[PDB]
């Protein structure tokens, strides 16, 4: 598996993936779709400064959040690469850009 | 008179030692030169295997045990490697006699476990990698022949089931492509044998699973046989062949002159472990088989249906998947490199195989979201020649349509259109014109509006609209807006029409749910009240998925209150349905959350997808989606009360009172989860039962055929249930049995349970 | 360019471990520690001396780091496997505190190192050895060792580490140390692998090299029946540590020397004094010349196991350095034994083969054997044989080398046989 101090514990146990690269026009409604098809979304969070081209998606378990980074990680929506990686877990004020 | 040693040493034991090789170093050093034989090099695999034969020998004095380990591993983890792994064995054998025997008794060994731990498929690896032995002059044919006799023998055993007989045949014959030659070389008499017990036995079998597990119930162009029929088929044009096959690359062959050397073992006598009530067997298979050599007329012949060389490709690549299925990459690499003795379709074989897997029943063998990344790295790594061969692919499932099964058509569905969300949605909708004059509810036009549906929510509105032809609009899914009942059409002679207004005033101001109760009260378990406050909850929520969930939350005390009674969630969903009808993804997340916040209940769904309301989409996908989302949960909720009472005992092992009361607590909690699951699963079963028999019981009465479009996804929606939860209905069996699934019910349902029971029996 | 980590200079080492990347000291520590286990000649002064030690020793306490944890105890261990200053530079880096933090490692492979790296500490001499228990090695030690079976080498490591500090003298380990050592040490003889067995066998048998009491805290233990089935064990390798032990044993009190009997040792005596390896033989009897010394019922125990041929055999036919034990435990035999035990002495044929090493260069055996005779001439006088016994060393040139010893350099020699010239070969 490939795809898949202090920090680097919790993003071993993370659940939740920080998304980039999205289209500016993506809209929650398309990542709930799309990021579930590898498993059940607990959260999604629409970064903002308007529309800013990241969110976070929090799945309930951490096979499924393993499962977007080996599978959705790296496909293309709204003509736009998806790049995902482990985040320690969202925090408020993190939804800005 | 007593004296001490003198001379007055300790006796010379050396003070110090210093470290100058490391054990495991050298462990990981072989397992990787062992793993990696085979790979690409500049020097050629024979080459390779000799050297390694030498750096293997000389490293068995220390670490035989080890050595011994990494290649009983590689035999049952690698077997897409087999005949590299065997030609390495038959060196080391023709080298050393010892290690040999040796290796052949740890293969034994390994194989009994394998079988006592239920591990069949890993087991099959086992038998063929000592079946290719004899090839390699390690083992004795007529040892070899001996116990495929044993193997062949549990056809005889009584009181157990079909699938256990099966699997034992099938290892057998499996085996064949590559020792067929052989074995029936050395004993043809004996060989002709077996194949007569064995043939009568698959003359005798029940074939009851059959339509539970083809793709496609037609017999053309392609007939889907059942997995034991077909290998028979391709053994005995095998043996018309006199066992020549023109596929399976041996390594061996270059080294005639060291395995002629060398001095063979006999297999010890083999006893089946006799089956056990705990014993877990295969469940039987039926061949997805969709291309022959008509598909690829510029391609190399591509070996026919019945031949052992598409049986071997196909298993190879399916074991390459295995191998590499969690890196994608790594994945289509393995496969675009498959190896063979002479030139075929593999672009071909590949696309087949990913299908079998996507399209298999019950289930594939991973999450079906890999397969649609897994074809995509595949259109890049091949970008001159495989597009082309998946677009093909694409339009003959298309074509076949008709008799697919109802399962497969929703995983065709999903993974064709989030492919085309990678491309831009870029399809020739005109090549599927046929569809636009059939029964909007025939297969075809069905799979195309599904098809459409499924890329607006991976897109929007519009953008559908604009990419299909003119003559398509009528496919096009619905503008997902919502539906309020007291908007602005003129209609104040509504019951509660004017309590909607006040609601709708006070959500914009920003309501509590005391004021939302308070306004409530002027309202005629209350329908009406729960229709006024829904409505307009929804409506003012309209904006967004996450505008809803905050309303939900924000007056999760509202609903709570209204919808504490069964009559009450029932009410609830059916008058969110009412407003989101045109917008069926909406639909499915409001009851995510409903659900997961307890606002209704697993048993409230259930019984409204049965529901009068949902009866003119209940064919449709979203339906089954969310019926479906709704089992997953109420299964994933067990199982984490039951983690969590296993980790409670596990850590009993003040305090201790605190947790065994806990321990009790849990338990108690277990049984109330199992409880709610089987239940959810009875009720749907309950539902599925009763509009089957008020549909057959009307069409024979009536005089009309049974079979309509209706009919077919109905029976199969009931199939689909105990395909993807099978495990969990199986505890189920006496109350089945007993209460539901009775010998008096219409034939045309019980059958359905009866293929399920025929998965394992 | 280096390939890898073969062979870096000193200099890539130091600016590789002098790094902030944690990935190039890793692959530096990894380069010092491939020099240090090559074959020939590793440069463990110019490690020393480039300042390394202190980073090494550093290296050991990043927890996080877990593969540069096993590179610097390696190289550590290799540089402590040299001489005394190169062991000593490792003890100044406060290497012996960190050691031991590692035996509790969850990596079984780290503290195994450790395990390693301490017994080469204390293997150095008496002052490491007390020097590494008395920071607290000890607890640790025995404590990965309680409740087989973990992997032989992790095994063979802890046994020989124990081993060390159960070793050397001057002074010998703290009592204390011991008594809470040996415990793992009975057990670990009853384990079945035969490097275990044997360095078991030497950590007692350095245990039973010193005075009564410290005998006494092995004896107690009630070990020594063990020991004495080691003595047949087929390996080489255990029998000599065995034999080695139960002969420290009976260099103790009559009681201690009464263990060893008790528990078979004579039966397997005539086994090892015909040992074809003559250290067997010359150890075997240098433990029989010992039990010899004991009371006239231990002599007697000698005498039934028919273990006095065997003794003659040896006197007569073995090389010179197992003749002396020989010599000396005939002697010892005679000087405690009854009449009726030398006569029974004198009828396996004892003087021939003892007057035939008057010859001997050895001036101290000589006097032992002239005693031997005088002893022997005490019983004859008790029985009135004086005369037989005279005749017999007469006839066989025993009186010719008596006579002989008359113009022997030494003074001592010359007085011992005078004066049995004088008390028995003058007659008027």
């Amino acid at each position: 598996d490939s795809y898949v101090e202090e920090q680097e514990k919790l993003l071993k146990k993370s659940c939740t993936l920080y998304v980039g690269n999205l289209s500016f026009y993506t809209t929650e409604e398309q990542i709930y779709e799309l990021f579930s098809k590898s498993g059940d979304i607990k959260k999604i969070i629409m970064g903002l400064d308007t529309a800013c081209g990241f969110c976070f998606v929090e799945y309930y378990s951490r096979a499924d959040a393993e499962n977007a980074m080996r599978y959705i990680n790296g496909t293309r929506l709204d003509d736009r690469i998806i790049r995902t990686d482990w985040d320690a877990g969202f925090k408020e004020g993190r939804q800005y850009g | 008179s007593r004296r001490r040693h003198s001379d007055e040493n300790d006796g010379g034991q050396p003070h110090k030692r210093r470290k100058t090789s490391d054990a495991n170093e050298t462990e990981d050093h072989l397992e990787s030169l062992i793993c990696k034989v085979g790979e690409k090099s500049a020097c050629s695999l024979e080459s390779n295997l000799e050297g390694l034969a030498g750096v293997l020998e000389a490293d068995l004095p220390n670490y035989k045990s080890k050595i011994l380990r990494l290649l009983c591993t590689v035999a049952r983890l690698l077997p897409e490697k087999l005949t590299i792994y065997t030609t390495l064995v038959g060196l080391l054998n023709a080298r050393n006699y010892n290690f040999g025997g040796e290796f052949v008794e740890a293969m034994i060994r390994q194989l009994k476990e394998s079988l006592k731990a239920n591990n069949y498929n890993e087991a099959v690896y086992l038998v063929r990698f000592l079946s290719d032995l004899v090839n390699c002059h390690v083992i004795a044919a007529p040892s070899m022949v001996a116990m495929f006799e044993n193997f062949v023998s549990v056809t005889q055993e009584e009181d157990v089931p079909q699938v256990r007989r099966d699997w034992y045949v099938y290892a057998f014959l499996s085996s064949l492509p590559w020792v067929g030659k052989e074995l029936y070389e050395k004993k043809d008499a004996e060989m002709d044998r077996i194949f007569a017990n064995t043939e009568s036995y698959l003359k005798r079998r029940q074939k009851t699973h059959v339509p539970m597990l083809q793709v496609w119930t037609a017999d053309k162009p392609h007939p889907q046989e059942e997995y034991l029929d077909c290998l028979w088929a391709q053994i005995q044009k095998l043996k018309k062949d006199r066992w020549q096959e023109r596929h399976i690359l041996r390594p061996y062959l270059a080294f005639d002159s060291i395995l002629c050397e060398a001095l063979q073992h006999n297999l010890p006598p083999f006893t089946p472990p006799p089956h056990t009530e705990d014993s877990v067997y295969p469940m039987p298979r039926v061949i997805f088989r969709m291309f022959d050599y008509t598909d690829d007329p510029e391609g190399p012949v591509m070996p026919g249906s019945h031949s052992v060389e598409r049986f071997v490709i196909e298993e190879n690549l399916h074991c390459i998947i295995k191998s590499h299925w969690k890196e994608r990459k790594t994945c289509a690499a393995q496969l675009v490199s498959y190896p063979g003795k002479n030139k075929i379709p593999l672009n071909y074989h590949i696309v087949e195989v990913i299908f079998a897997e996507l399209f298999q029943l019950p289930a594939p063998p991973h999450i079906d979201v890999m397969y649609t990344t897994l074809l995509i790295e595949l259109c890049k790594l091949q970008p001159g020649s495989l597009p082309q061969v998946l677009a093909q692919a694409t339009e003959m499932l298309y074509m076949r349509l008709d008799t697919m099964n109802t399962t497969c058509v929703d995983r065709f569905i999903n993974w064709f259109s989030h492919h085309l969300s990678n491309f831009q949605f870029r399809w020739s909708w005109e090549d599927w014109s046929d569809c636009l004059s059939q029964d909007p509810e025939s297969p075809k036009p069905k799979f195309v509006r599904e098809v459409l549906e499924k890329c607006m929510r991976l897109s929007y509105h519009q953008r559908i609209l604009d990419i299909v032809p003119p003559t398509f609009s009528a496919l096009c899914p619905a503008n997902p807006t919502c539906i309020y009942k007291y908007g602005d059409e003129s209609s104040n002679s509504l019951p509660g029409h004017s309590v909607a207004l006040c609601l709708a005033v006070a959500f914009k101001s920003k309501a509590t749910n005391d004021e939302i109760f308070s306004i409530l009260k002027d309202v005629p378990f209350n329908p009406l009240k729960i229709e006024v406050f829904v409505q307009t909850l929804l409506h003012l929520a309209a904006k967004s998925f996450s505008h809803s969930f905050s309303a939900l939350a924000k007056f999760h005390e509202v609903f709570k209150t209204l919808a504490e009674s069964d009559e009450g969630k029932l009410h609830v969903l059916r008058v969110m349905f009412e407003v989101w009808r045109n917008h069926p993804q909406m639909i499915a997340v409001l009851v995510d959350k409903m659900i997961r916040t307890q606002i209704v209940d697993c048993a409230a769904v259930a019984n409204w997808i049965f529901s009068s309301e949902l009866s003119r989409d209940f064919t449709r996908l979203f339906v089954w989606e969310i019926l479906h989302s709704t089992i997953r949960k109420m299964n994933k909720h067990v199982l984490k009360i039951q983690k969590e009472l296993e980790e409670a005992k596990e850590k009993l092992a003040r305090k201790d009172g605190v947790l065994e009361e806990q321990i009790e607590r849990l338990q108690e909690k277990v049984e109330s989860a199992q409880s709610e699951q089987k239940n959810l699963f009875l009720v749907i079963f309950q539902r599925f039962i009763m509009i089957l028999t008020e549909h057959l019981v009307r069409c024979e009465t009536d005089g009309t055929s049974v079979l309509t479009p209706w009919y077919k996804n109905c029976i199969e929606r009931l199939q689909q249930i105990f395909l993807q939860h099978h495990q969990i209905i199986q505890q189920y069996m006496v109350t089945l049995e007993n209460l539901l699934f009775t010998a008096e019910l219409d034939p045309h349902i019980l059958a359905v349970f009866q293929q399920f029971c025929a998965l394992q029996a | 360019m280096n390939q890898g980590t073969v062979n870096w200079s000193v200099d890539d080492i130091v600016k590789g471990i002098n790094s902030s990347n944690v990935e190039n000291q890793l692959q530096a520590t990894q380069a010092a520690r491939k020099l240090l286990s090559r074959e020939k000649q590793p440069p463990i002064d110019n490690i020393i001396r480039a300042g390394l030690i202190p980073k090494f020793v550093s290296f050991l306490g990043r927890t996080d780091c877990s593969p540069i944890q096993f590179e610097s105890a390696w190289a550590l261990t290799n540089i402590a496997s040299g001489t005394s200053e190169q062991t000593k530079a490792v003890v100044d880096g406060g290497a012996i505190p960190a050691f031991i933090s590692l035996l509790a490692s969850p990596h079984a492979h780290i503290s195994e190192q450790a395990v390693w790296a301490l017994g080469n500490i204390a293997g150095d001499g008496s002052v490491f050895r007390d020097l590494v228990i008395k920071y607290g090695a000890v607890d640790p030690l025995l404590a990965l060792l309680a409740v087989s079976s973990l992997a032989c080498g992790y095994l063979r490591n802890l046994t020989w580490t124990l081993s060390n500090l159960c070793r050397n003298k001057n002074p010998a380990p703290p009592i204390d140390a011991v008594e809470q050592i040996l415990p793992t040490l009975v057990r670990l003889l009853h384990h079945d692998d035969p490097e275990v067995l044997a360095d078991t066998c030497w950590a007692i048998s350095y245990l039973t090299d010193g005075p009564n009491e410290r005998i006494g805290m092995v004896v107690k233990t009630g070990v020594v029946p063990q020991l004495v089935k080691l003595l047949g064990a087929s390996e080489l390798p255990i029998v000599t540590p065995a034999l080695r032990a139960i002969g420290n044993i009976v260099t103790g009190t009559d009681e201690q020397t009464q263990v060893v009997i008790d528990a078979g040792a004579l039966a397997v005596f005539p086994s090892l004094l015909t040992n074809p390896k003559t250290n067997i033989q010359k150890e075997a009897t240098w433990t029989m010349s010992n039990i010899t010394a004991g009371r006239q019922d231990q002599i007697q125990q000698v005498v039934n196991h028919g273990l006095v041929p065997f003794l003659v055999s040896v006197l007569s036919k073995a090389d010179f350095k197992t003749q002396k034990e020989a010599v000396w435990a005939v002697t010892n035999y005679t000087s405690g034994g009854t009449v009726e035990q030398i006569v029974y002495l004198v009828h396996c044929g004892i003087i021939e083969p003892l007057m035939n090493l008057l010859t001997a260069k050895d001036t101290k055996i000589i006097l032992v054997i002239l005693d031997a005779i005088s002893n022997i001439f005490q019983a004859a006088e008790k029985l009135g044989e004086t005369e037989k016994l005279s005749i017999m060393i007469e006839e066989c040139g025993g009186l010719d080398k008596i006579e002989a010893l008359q113009n022997h350099e030494n003074e001592s020699v010359y007085k011992a046989s005078l004066s049995l010239i004088e008390k028995y070969f003058s007659v008027e």
